[PDB]
């Protein structure tokens, strides 16, 4: 029993209807009592996956009733009628008729929203860390949608590479947005060594790419 | 119901990797209750383990991929059940999650209805390092509109993962704790901010609670808008 899923993501506007597909590779209908022994989960980031529908179509107590499957002992589907912002995670299904138990590879939901512009924000390193002999500037991109975006560090006008790392968010689960933080690292002796420390952020919601800046030693 | 796991650390190539899943509000010699182990990883996705179960003696069962290493015990004294992996090699790194699987009578299998919160299992020879955490302290260069944004940066650290809650899990709306990276020193770094108003920073409070388990190590860093010293010259 090898569990796929179709598609292998999705990304739709809030209140409009999402279909996950997932196919078994040998029927799980139990001739004896006639169930379909076919769970889904919905799962997301740093959370257990969370039991939806069970039997195939048996919703589970306490989950909303946008939620519902159905399936024909080898093909089966999870719909939400109507996708909330707080759906965005993953959701596998599972058969639990013969062992071993196997799950599928799971479809990632997400929200398809408004473009939204990030709001850019520049730290300076703190002077505890100057102490230990390294300098790290942080460059903050809050709630932007969609999640492309692009950061360049320039260092008195001189375009960084090598020196920095980036990480973006899940999306949120209240306003469907993405949030990324840039890291640029530097020794002390290097940081003292210049005046202006800049993050550029280009993104759709931007006409023109924002610079957002500080000078070191300076207030 | 609860299931609540051992936390997470490292265990060494060769060695045994062994966690708990502490069982409240139901049995774990449930007549209508098995007890499971599932792993997440990379590329294999959810993967079932094993599991034991108590009819009228205890019996166990285990994924062929485990066969022969993986011990699960139930502990009636206790109320829990464990999962013991030998000889893990570096490979074996991922989320394991215990799980009750609810039966009844006339049916002998079930979905999982309840699942533990997870628990982060490296297997590397390295030794473990605790963090060191610095405020991102707000400024003019990081408000907006009524809006501050603040932060801790937690650096250096080894293996995952690090809990990040702000005063003490009061606040969490407008947080975000970023997935941590991989530096070039083979150790993690992550940052976590919050979005608050900036009318009341003189009077709120904002500590971020730093827990990194695999080392015990807790920080409480307060953070607070920066002391000016500097433009020597107005």
């Amino acid at each position: 029993i090898v569990m796929t899923q179709s598609p292998d993501s999705l990304a739709v506007s809030l209140g409009e209807r999402a279909t996950i597909n997932c196919k078994s590779s040998q029927t799980v209908l139990y001739s004896s009592n006639n169930k379909k022994y076919l769970a889904w989960y919905q799962q997301k980031p740093g959370q257990p996956p969370n039991l939806l529908i069970y039997w195939a179509s048996t919703r589970e107590s306490g989950v909303p009733d946008r939620f519902s499957g159905s399936g024909s002992g080898t093909d089966f589907t999870l719909t939400i009628s109507s996708l909330q912002a707080e759906d965005v995670a993953v959701y596998y299904c599972q058969q639990y008729y013969s062992t071993p138990f196997t799950f599928g590879p799971g479809t990632k939901v997400e929200i398809k929203r408004t473009v939204a512009a990030p709001s850019v924000f520049i730290f300076p390193p703190s002077d505890e860390q100057l102490k230990s002999g390294t300098a790290s500037v942080v460059c903050l991109l809050n709630n932007f949608y969609p999640r492309e975006a692009k950061v360049q560090w320039k260092v008195d006008n001189a375009l960084q590479s090598g020196n920095s790392q980036e990480s973006v968010t899940e999306q949120d689960s209240k306003d469907s947005t993405y949030s990324l933080s840039s890291t640029l690292t530097l020794s002390k002796a290097d940081y003292e060594k210049h005046k202006v420390y800049a993050c550029e952020v280009t993104h759709q919601g931007l006409s023109s790419p924002v610079t957002k800046s500080f000078n070191r030693g300076e207030c | 119901v609860q299931l609540q796991q051992s936390g997470p650390g490292l265990v060494k190539p060769s060695q045994t990797l062994s966690l708990t899943c502490a069982i409240s509000g139901d049995s774990v010699s449930s007549n209508s209750a098995a007890w499971n182990w599932i792993r997440q990883s990379p590329s294999r996705g959810l993967e079932w383990l094993g599991k034991t179960y108590y009819r009228f003696k205890w019996y166990s069962d285990y994924a062929v991929s485990v066969k022969g290493r993986i011990t699960i015990n139930p502990d009636t004294s206790k109320n829990q059940f464990s999962l013991q992996l030998n000889s893990v090699t570096p490979e074996d790194t991922a989320v394991f999650y215990c799980t009750r699987e609810s039966t009844t009578y006339d049916l002998l299998a079930g979905p999982f209805d309840y699942w533990g919160q997870g628990t982060l299992v490296t297997v590397s020879s390295a030794s473990t390092k605790g963090p060191s955490v610095f405020p991102l302290a707000p400024s003019s260069k990081s408000t907006s509109g009524g809006t501050a944004a603040l932060g801790c940066l937690v650096k250096d650290y080894f293996p995952e993962p690090v809990t990040v809650s702000w005063n003490s899990g009061a606040l969490t709306s407008g947080v975000h704790t970023f997935p941590a990276v991989l530096q070039s020193s083979g150790l993690y770094s992550l940052s976590s901010v919050v979005t608050v108003p900036s009318s009341s920073l003189g009077t709120q409070t904002y500590i971020c609670n730093v827990n990194h388990k695999p080392s015990n190590t807790k920080v409480d860093k307060k953070v607070e808008p920066k002391s000016c010293h500097h433009h020597h010259h107005h």
